[PDB]
């Protein structure tokens, strides 16, 4: 039977500085015991100074982040380019998320 | 299950309810009324499943009120007994059925004389000189089969149900923390707050 | 008959223009908005002296940091108030913050234009316009203390004051000298409360008024009787000073 | 499907539908409503088109939404059913939902937000009836009396009326009504109650009932003769000058 | 009030002037027709006008091709003809496919003019300004000739006429069947009962035809067809050397 | 547009009216009269047949009385259609509450349901209201016999006796003048008749032109009994009456 | 699109009056005549079969119509109202009753049924009353033989004979004088031939006139054999011949 | 005549004229004045911001859509908002699913088809505003001038609202002249702005009065107001 | 009486439909376009009135494609003219969709025509405010087509609409006269933007451009292609020429 999930691997870290922070992740892609790709970026810089990252099924992963930029766009349009600050885009995310709670999106996301 | 007993006497019904409300390896609360009030002279009782209990007793309770209301009269126990029939028997065939058990008890005052219905979640209805629902019946029944009597006063009834009470705090393996007794006469209804060692 | 909808020779929406006429009707009410703050002044206008004049409630708030006063036909005021509170309180639930004031604004004028009897655009579903006109004050980071007014056309304007109902016309000229970038909210209170005792027809008094403001420290309030007396007394004071 | 604009705007700023359906008020039976010091006071005056009736039956003026809240109204009466039955609907629900009945001001501004609906949708046209409601809030004391009309605006009184002649036994009310004593009595406010009645029942024994609600759900209507009492006592106050 | 006049609802007469109106219009084409029962055919004959020059003559039609065996000729505005030409197409093709067999040229009519019946009584619906000709060598009936109108009305008929000069044709088809006392040309060539056609169609409009002046369609057991410009040359040589 | 040909059957005249509702009771006025009596032991409803032929068959008529329930009947004044279409979802509101509470629904309960679908009419959908006017004649056990009547706008109230259809004032004046609260089932037959035949605008008041119905409690039984009476039945009693 | 005309197009007039019903029972009015008549075993409805051009096919035109094999109808006005009325009511006949119950709707119920539809032409939104009148004539086991009328406001009556249409006036007077409560089958259609009689301006005879009746079971229109308690259709058509020899005994 | 044939948009006149669509048109006229020019390294939009009191806003007149796409309205402000709100969509449309940025002649069209649906069907009403189009895409600086009517052209410069015809000559003439002002912002928007007081006469644009955007070869849509502007009043 | 005219669609007491004679004015007063049926294609032309200098040349385009193989192009109110294409292509992409094969010509126009004719049924909705010339080439030859705002449309030798209508048919007449073995792709565009500059005389006041596209079996493959370039300055000049 069709199985709509699947696991690309990878990791992903994040350390908050006093006045900087970091998110890294490997640029590994693959898929059970085969690489798809050895430099696929899983980090991306959504704006606002943002840096996001979602690990696991990246399918999900990609559609999260493409929407949450989205949504920092739609943020700009709809409060006259008032800049999204990062725990607004946290609060955003959780609703980005728990909008699929009966069909998740299989990944660990951090900002 | 909980323990749900009723008993209709010479003019009155008598309602016992266990106060346990237990959540897999705890028990939550040990002073629990598993009964509502439909109209001053109509009391039900229930059990079954854990949320749907309370959810379905309160929405019967605002329906009944409503009627009060609207027509400024209070619907005779049978009339209320088949509103809740009903109700049941659409649940039973809907998408999530109410899991719940319920025992009516109401003094008539056209007629002047206490009923007492049974109604399992399926829309089962009977009416009898005294029930109960779950494992209850089966200690129970065999004693009641024995001393009841339609003549007897709420007091003869009060000491039945004790007995009752006692046989199934020694055969039944859970603890249901005792119960809480109410009574339902052309008075209205009162709660027997003496129970705990009447 | 004609469609609700239908434009005018000149360009104008019939049903809004007669819109902006029952608001004319309505009792005034006027917003003062300073460095210090925002002032938000109406006219109770009771009816009759049996009328509990305290149960008249034309200055409502939005959120902490959000009010409004309105002018016209009031019933239609109360689901705008409640699609701004719901719209503040949603946009707090979703981003961790504040709604801008314009924001909140803008989202009360969508509902304007959300009228006729099949509008091919979405499911506008209202027979008419509201017959009401709000003055809308807050504050926010961005751009400080604000003042807007929004019409039953879906146009809204922000103002450093401006006066709506009855007696704009003349409460407005009044505003125009009377108002400078650095009135304190002291002077905007008795500057409002002035203006008010103008144009209304009654003897302005503690009962047939209501003053209120927005502080960024303390949020929207609504100034209680015994306050707003003493500010009348102070004011026909400082006049008769002169 | 029918979704016409039946209440719209008119060049000068008016809403006539809403407007005609206050002529329908005027010219429903009086309807009155005093509040006392620990009590609220409800009269209405009953018509004469036709007498021959069963007053048993016949619907009654004064309704009760809960068991501490009252509503009478003036207009036309089917179109005060569907505002009752709503009523009493809310009422349940607020109890099963916020567990605790309705306060007198919640209950007004629900009638009076389905009155305001009514005003600016589609396919109906606005309800023929103004209410007064009275009761008191969930174990409170104070003496509460509102109003709401087609339009849909509310507010409360210490004393109101409406209803043909409303605009007489207003003025009874008005310079017979201290707000800085009101009825400090169930009896001397059921008499000023009756007092403003007479302004306009034209000698009606029959033709004058009276409603009674104190703290608590403590509701009750007096009988012919309770009332008929407080006539006669009032016909000599004139006649003993 | 005058409005009685633009919606189907009745007038004081308990007349419909919109359904009248557009019995109006199903002569502003200003195009006759008749239809003519074989022994087993059945023939329909309607002028065929082609004013500009920069139209594409074969392009300008008022005979349908209903289904296989029903053949449909419109007396009306070509944007209404084809409108009720698609609907009797669809009615047609379901009808095969859900009765299993062919819909019988009468039913066709009758559903078409129940659906022209409802146009009639609903407000939004207005008629569809065209009369409708539907033939056809039914396999239970013979040939057949089923007329509906603006009014829903509808019925079967030994030969017919319809346009501007219907009564002419009429009272001419009307004489002979007097004078042969039985309802049908008794030809046993499909030929020969389209020259008999054509033949009354200039007899009753006083008008000789070349080819392109006429449309032809015939219908036989198993099928109905439509004759070509030199098809109908060749019918016209014919009733020449008679004449 | 369509807005054009709307009548807009649901507002208000400058004066607080509903047009239609005037123009339907207008309409309910040109109808056979229907006459309501309630007695101490039981109910009596007349009503005369508006139009009538020697072809036209009695024996299988019912143009104006109309069993709802076995406790509760109507008699019709005005649309026969109209009617039929609200007596039919009345009949069915009965059986719903009979199966909810398992016991007769209580007549002003049917009656106030009835009359909320005639008031819809007149707050929306655009439609024309039902030019029906309705007498409910029922028993129950909580108010005994009841007497109600319900017109297009939708209000309904009690009575004693009352008429509707043509000529009711000249009708109630008669009933306000000969009705008595002691009055017998046997009055009130006999009173009704005397109405109608006063009221007629026919020649004399024949059974062929007459319904007559009555909800009793026969003593011999303990239970509540309607009798729609038959063309025989009625002839016979116009005799006895003296109408003869 | 869509239907827009959701309010009704038949309203109150200040007098009282419903002018569309009005209007279409004008419209019945110029309807050709046609005729009832019940028997002491027996019902006959009538018409006359108005050719509207003699190249027309008169039997391609039934204004006389079976809706069960007991109940026949027949009416007078507007033809293509009359024949969507019978589609549905042959339908109607069947999804309201007879696949409930297993047998056909007795004549008062399903006039009933047909009377609801044209009352409803009445009161909905954007549409005009039907312009036709008819009169149901047939025979069920607890009521016997009926007869009955049915107008466009949706109110029907029980009949022993009547007449709608252009001359019904003529028609039911003249009816009031030949019928009597003992006549037999044979006899109606015999009054009812001479009633049609006057009515009609041309030719009369069994290929203009259509008539039926509802009378004796005719087991040999059943079409099969084997179930006792199936006798037949009560519903019969008479044949152009049938009426020419009643015609000779005018 | 136009009384009985302009209740509204589903009726013609008997010229062939639809009224209530140029009724329409009216509302643009009496909005305050908008200019637009391009070069072919950018395109500008210079609008006058109209104030209701002296107490009162210079209402915003220009919406950014995209990164490379923006407008400026006169008219019905509240229809500029569902217009641009419905361009700001498609423009997103075209970004997410193929990753492609939409084509200002393709905007363009999308508004045509979306004014045109408001003009044929009963119960809707046209829109009354109208609206200028800047935007760099694949082939480009664009301006495009849209009609409420549903008319939509592309051209070099041009002017709508009150007096927006002293503009639109200006423009006119000065045409060979700025359409090679490439490679210089600056001078671009200081054409517009010379163009925009052609059709002044009322006051002089002042700086919270002014308002100016700009688009182009290395320039997402940017807009400036007040301060921003003072260096071209 | 009257009134006949204010709603789509009544018919007036000639049997006539106002509203789309009206809308056919619309027609009449907008921008003169043709079409050439040649010996194995079409081609098509519009006249394009410059307004101003600012209007960029070349970019406004009005001739439509459908799929691959269809030319459309119309004279009245342009956003009609789109919306009526736009129906069009969702009407080929389905036919094509389910059948695989493009669309037929005459197939195509009746999906056009039916769907114009359904806009003068109800009086909720306008006629279209065009005249669409359209066609191209199918499994059996070049067609020619133009449908009306009533929904009728027929095939043709040649076509012309708006403004200039009735110079551009001469021309027209003209060429099908003295060409009955038919004119070339090539020839056709030439002959097709001297017609346009002709027709232009009804409207000489303003200057404008003009536009073409063709779709010849032989020279674009059946596939619609516009003119551009060399090819299109070559029928300028050649219109330019006989202008004089």
């Amino acid at each position: 039977q069709f199985n709509p999930y699947g696991d690309n691997g990878g990791t992903i870290l994040g350390i908050a500085g006093e006045d900087f922070a970091v998110l890294a992740g490997d640029t590994r892609n693959i898929t059970d015991y085969s690489i798809n790709s050895r430099y696929e970026p899983k980090v991306f810089d959504c704006g606002d100074n943002i840096v996001m990252s979602a690990n696991g099924f990246a399918a999900d992963g990609d559609a999260l982040v493409k929407r949450f930029k989205n949504s920092v766009k739609w943020y700009h349009f709809d409060h006259n380019d008032k800049k999204l600050s990062i725990n607004s885009a946290a609060r955003n995310i959780q609703h980005l998320l728990y909008g699929k709670r009966f069909f998740p999106y299989y990944v660990h996301t951090i900002i | 299950m909980d323990i749900i007993l009723g008993i209709r006497v010479q003019d009155s019904v008598i309602l016992a309810s266990s106060k346990a409300v237990t959540r897999g390896i705890s028990v939550l609360k040990d002073s629990d009324d598993k009964t509502r009030q439909l109209s001053p002279h109509t009391l039900m009782s229930f059990a079954g499943e854990a949320g749907d209990t309370v959810q379905f007793a309160e929405y019967i309770q605002a329906n009944i009120q409503l009627y009060s209301i609207r027509e400024d009269y209070e619907l005779s126990p049978q009339a209320v007994s088949s509103f809740v029939r009903q109700e049941l028997a659409k649940s039973i065939r809907s998408r999530r059925p109410y899991q719940v058990n319920v025992l009516i008890g109401g003094y008539d005052k056209k007629k002047n004389k206490p009923e007492l219905y049974q109604i399992d979640y399926l829309g089962t209805k009977v009416e009898l000189p005294y029930g109960a629902h779950g494992y209850s019946g089966f200690y129970t029944f065999s004693l009641l089969d024995h001393h009841y009597r339609p003549d007897m006063t709420t007091e003869e009834g009060l000491d039945l149900l004790k007995l009752c009470v006692q046989e199934l705090e020694k055969r039944m393996p859970m603890d249901f923390k005792g119960v809480i007794v109410k009574i339902v006469d052309k008075d209205g209804i009162r709660q027997v707050d003496d129970f705990q060692a009447q | 008959d004609r469609g609700v909808s239908t434009f005018s020779p000149e360009g104008r929406l019939f049903q809004v223009e007669y819109s902006l006429e029952a608001i004319k009707l309505g009792s005034t009410a006027i917003g003062i908005a300073t460095k210090e703050g925002v002032v938000l002044g109406v006219e109770k206008r009771a009816t009759s002296p049996l009328l509990e004049s305290d149960s008249i409630e034309k200055i409502v708030e939005i959120d902490r940091h959000i009010g409004c006063a309105m002018s016209g036909l009031t019933a239609d005021a109360r689901s705008m108030i409640e699609h701004a509170r719901t719209a503040a309180v949603t946009h707090n639930l979703y981003y961790d913050e504040d709604i801008n004031v314009e924001s909140l604004t803008q989202s009360v004028c969508d509902l304007a234009l959300r009228f006729g009897e099949g509008a091919s655009g979405e499911e506008r579903l209202m027979s008419r316009p509201f017959g009401v006109a709000l003055l809308i004050a807050g504050h926010d980071a961005d751009d400080g203390y604000q003042l807007f007014h929004a019409e039953p056309s879906g146009t809204f304007y922000r103002y450093n004051a401006k006066a709506i109902g009855s007696g704009s016309e003349g409460a407005q000229a009044e505003l125009l000298n009377e108002w400078h970038s650095s009135l304190t909210l002291k002077e905007a209170e008795l500057l409002v409360l002035k203006i008010l005792k103008q144009v209304m027809e009654e003897k302005l008094d503690e009962n047939n008024a209501q003053l209120s403001c927005i502080t960024k420290q303390d949020g929207f309030k609504i100034y209680d009787n015994e306050k707003t007396a003493e500010l009348i007394k102070e004011l026909k004071e400082k006049e008769a000073a002169e | 499907g029918y979704d016409r604009a039946l209440s719209i705007f008119s060049p000068d700023g008016h809403i006539f539908q809403v407007e005609y359906a206050l002529e329908a008020v005027k010219r429903g039976t009086c309807a009155v409503g005093v509040k006392g010091k620990n009590c609220v006071v409800l009269g209405c005056e009953r018509r004469s088109t036709l007498k021959l009736q069963d007053t048993r039956i016949t619907p009654s003026k004064v309704s009760k939404i809960d068991s501490h809240v009252v509503l009478s109204f003036s207009g036309l009466n089917a179109d005060s059913r569907i505002l009752i039955e709503k009523a009493r609907v809310e009422a349940q629900s607020h109890r099963l939902t916020l567990e605790d009945p309705v306060t007198v001001e919640y209950l007004t501004r629900y009638v009076a937000g389905v009155q305001q609906r009514y005003t600016q949708s589609g396919g109906v046209r606005p309800f023929g009836v103004s209410t007064l409601i009275a009761g008191f809030d969930p174990r409170d004391d104070e003496p509460k009396l509102y109003q709401t009309e087609p339009s849909g605006i509310y507010s409360s009184w210490s004393a109101q009326t409406i209803g043909r002649n409303s605009k007489t036994v207003r003025e009874f009310l008005e310079k017979n009504y201290d707000r800085k004593e009101p009825p400090a009595t169930v009896e001397e406010c059921v008499k000023l109650t009756v007092r403003s009645l007479l302004e306009v029942v034209q000698t009606g024994a029959k033709n004058i009932e009276i409603t009674v609600v104190k703290p608590d759900s403590d509701i009750v209507a007096l009988s012919s003769e309770e009332i008929n009492q407080y006539v006669t006592q009032i016909e000599q106050e004139k006649q003993e000058q | 009030a005058g409005y009685d006049r633009h919606i189907t609802i009745f007038s004081p007469e308990g007349r419909l002037y919109q359904v009248e109106y557009a019995f109006k219009a199903t002569n502003q084409t200003n195009i006759n027709s008749l239809a003519v029962r074989g022994k087993d055919c059945t023939v329909v004959i309607s002028q065929k006008k082609v004013p500009d020059k920069l139209l594409d003559p074969t392009t300008v039609s008022y005979i349908f091709c209903i289904s296989r065996t029903i053949g449909m000729v419109v007396n009306g505005p070509i944007p209404d003809a084809r409108n009720a030409a698609l609907r009797a197409k669809a009615e047609a093709a379901e009808f095969r496919y859900k009765y299993g067999y062919d819909m019988p040229c009468d039913v066709l009519a009758k559903r078409m003019a129940n659906l022209s019946q409802i146009y009639t009584q609903r407000a939004y619906m207005r008629p569809l300004g065209v009369i409708l000709t539907f033939v056809s060598v039914d396999e239970e009936l013979g040939p057949s000739i089923y007329k509906t109108d603006p009014a829903g009305y509808y019925v079967g008929y030994k030969a017919t006429a319809t346009g501007p000069k219907q009564q002419e044709i009429t009272t001419n088809l009307e004489n002979h069947f007097k004078k042969s006392k039985i309802d049908h040309i008794n030809e046993e060539s499909w030929e020969k009962v389209v020259e008999f056609a054509i033949t009354h169609m200039i007899d009753a409009l006083g008008t000789e035809f070349s080819k392109n002046d006429l449309e032809v369609g015939v219908a036989t057991k198993d099928k109905f067809f439509t004759l070509s410009a030199e098809n109908i040359e060749e019918r016209l040589v014919a009733i020449a050397e008679q004449d | 547009g369509s807005r054009r040909y709307d009548s807009r059957t649901t507002i208000f005249s400058p004066e607080g009216r509903l047009y239609q509702v005037e123009y339907a009771l207008e309409s309910i006025s040109h109808a056979g009269t229907a006459i309501g009596i309630m007695a101490s032991d039981g109910i009596v409803l007349a009503a005369e047949r508006k139009v009538t032929s020697t072809l036209l068959e009695q024996d299988t008529s019912t143009e104006k009385l109309y069993k709802l329930n076995d406790k509760i009947a109507v008699a019709v004044a005005g649309l026969t259609a109209d009617a039929e279409i609200l007596i039919n979802t009345a009949r069915i509101h009965a059986q719903n509450y009979l199966k909810t509470y398992n016991e007769d629904i209580p007549v002003e309960i049917l009656v106030r349901r009835l009359s909320d679908i005639k008031q819809g009419y007149t707050q929306h959908g655009g439609l024309r209201p039902f030019g029906v006017s309705f007498i409910y004649a029922g028993y129950d056990d909580r108010y005994g016999y009841q007497l109600y009547t319900s017109n297009p706008s939708g209000n309904y109230t009690g009575w004693k006796a009352i008429s509707v259809g043509a000529n009711t004032s000249a009708a109630q004046t008669l009933l306000q003048m000969d009705y008595k609260d002691d009055m017998k089932v046997d009055d009130a037959i006999e009173l009704a008749l005397k109405t109608l035949s006063k009221t007629t605008d026919s020649s004399a008041l024949t059974y062929d032109r007459l319904e007559f119905a009555t909800i009793r409690k026969g003593a011999n039984d303990g239970e509540v009994y309607q009798k729609i009476f038959k063309p025989q039945e009625i002839k016979d009693i116009l005799v006895k009456t003296g109408i003869t | 699109m869509t239907d827009r005309y959701s309010f009704s197009l038949t309203t109150f007039s200040p007098s009282g009056k419903l002018g569309q019903i009005d209007y279409a029972l004008t419209a019945v009015k110029q309807g050709v005549t046609s005729l009832g008549i019940k028997a002491t075993n027996g019902v006959v409805i009538a018409t006359e079969k108005k050719s509207s051009s003699p190249l027309a096919m008169s039997e391609t035109l039934s204004k006389v119509s079976l809706l069960t094999p007991d109940i026949g109808a027949v009416y007078s006005g507007m033809g293509p109202d009359y024949r969507v009325l019978v589609d549905k009511s042959r339908k109607v006949a069947h999804t309201s009753y007879k696949r409930i119950y297993g047998e056909y709707p007795p004549t008062k119920l399903l006039v009933s049924e047909v009377a609801k539809i044209m009352q409803e032409a009445t009161q909905s939104g954007g549409v005009r009353p039907f312009g036709v009148s008819l009169l149901i004539a047939g025979h069920d086991e607890f009521n016997g033989f009926s007869l009955y009328q049915v107008d466009p406001s949706g109110s029907y009556f029980p009949w022993k004979a009547t007449a709608i249409g252009k001359g019904s006036v003529a028609a039911k007077t003249f009816l009031e004088k030949r019928w009597n409560d003992e006549l037999e089958l044979e006899d109606a259609i015999h009054i009812a031939l001479l009633t049609l009689k006057e009515s009609v301006e041309g030719e009369f005879n069994g290929d203009t006139i259509e008539l039926a009746i509802i009378g004796d079971e005719n087991p040999d229109l059943l079409g099969y054999t084997g179930i006792p308690t199936d006798k037949g259709p009560r519903f019969r058509k008479l044949t152009s011949q049938e009426i020419n020899d009643r015609l000779e005994a005018l | 005549f136009r009384n009985n044939y302009d209740g509204d948009t589903v009726t013609f006149s008997p010229t062939g004229r639809l009224f209530q669509v140029e009724y329409a048109l009216e509302a643009i006229k009496q909005g305050s004045v908008t200019v637009g020019l391009r070069s072919n390294t950018h395109a500008v939009l210079v609008a006058l911001k109209r104030n209701a009191d002296e107490l009162s806003s210079y209402q915003k007149k220009i919406i950014k859509c995209d990164e490379h796409m923006g407008l400026s309205l006169a008219g019905l402000a509240p229809d500029a908002r569902v217009l641009s709100n419905y361009l700001r969509q498609q423009c997103n449309y075209s970004s997410l699913v193929f990753n492609r940025k939409l084509a200002v002649e393709r905007a363009g069209h999308l508004l045509c088809d979306k004014a045109q649906k408001n003009t044929q069907s009963y119960g809707g009403r046209p829109y009354g505003v109208g609206l200028l189009i800047i935007g760099y895409d694949k082939s480009g600086a664009h301006l495009l001038e849209f009609q409420p009517s549903g008319n939509v052209t592309e051209l070099y410069g041009t002017a709508i609202g009150a007096r927006s015809q002293g503009a639109k000559t200006y423009l006119e003439r000065t045409l060979d002249t700025f359409i090679k002002i490439d490679g210089n912002p600056d001078e671009l928007i200081k054409a517009g702005v010379e163009a925009i007081s052609q059709s002044l006469r009322d006051e002089s644009l002042t700086v919270d009065n002014l308002s100016i955007a700009i688009v182009g070869k290395d320039t997402p849509f940017t807009i400036y107001d007040g301060e921003a502007v003072a260096k071209y009043i | 009486g009257t009134g006949y005219d204010l709603s789509n669609s009544v018919f007036s007491p000639d049997g006539r439909n106002f509203q789309v004679e009206y809308a056919v004015k619309a027609v009449e007063n907008g921008t003169t376009s043709i079409g050439i049926k040649c010996n194995d294609g079409v081609v098509f032309a519009v006249e394009k009135l410059i307004t101003s200098k600012l209007l960029v040349p070349q970019k406004n385009v009005k001739i439509q494609v459908v799929d691959r193989h269809i030319g459309c192009v119309y004279s009245g109110l342009i956003p009609d003219g789109r919306h009526l294409v736009n129906r069009g292509r969702e009407e080929a992409a389905s036919f094509k969709k389910l059948y695989k094969t493009p669309i037929p010509i005459p197939a195509f126009a009746d999906r056009l025509g039916q769907y114009v004719q359904a806009h003068t049924l109800y009086n909720s909705v306008r006629p279209f405010g065009v005249s669409t010339i359209f066609g191209g080439v199918d499994k059996n030859g070049a067609h020619l087509y133009m449908l009306e705002p009533s929904g009728s449309y027929w095939g043709y030798k040649g076509a012309a609409t708006g403004k200039g209508r009735q110079s551009a048919k001469a021309e027209l007449e003209k060429l099908v006269d003295h060409h009955p073995e038919g004119l070339s792709a090539r020839e056709a565009v030439k002959q097709a933007a001297k017609i346009i500059y002709l027709a232009h005389e009804d409207n000489k006041e303003k200057d404008f451009e003009l536009e073409i596209s063709w779709c010849s079996l032989s020279e674009t493959n059946g596939l619609h292609k516009f003119v551009k370039g060399d090819l299109l300055q070559e029928a300028i000049d050649f219109a330019q020429k006989e202008i004089n």
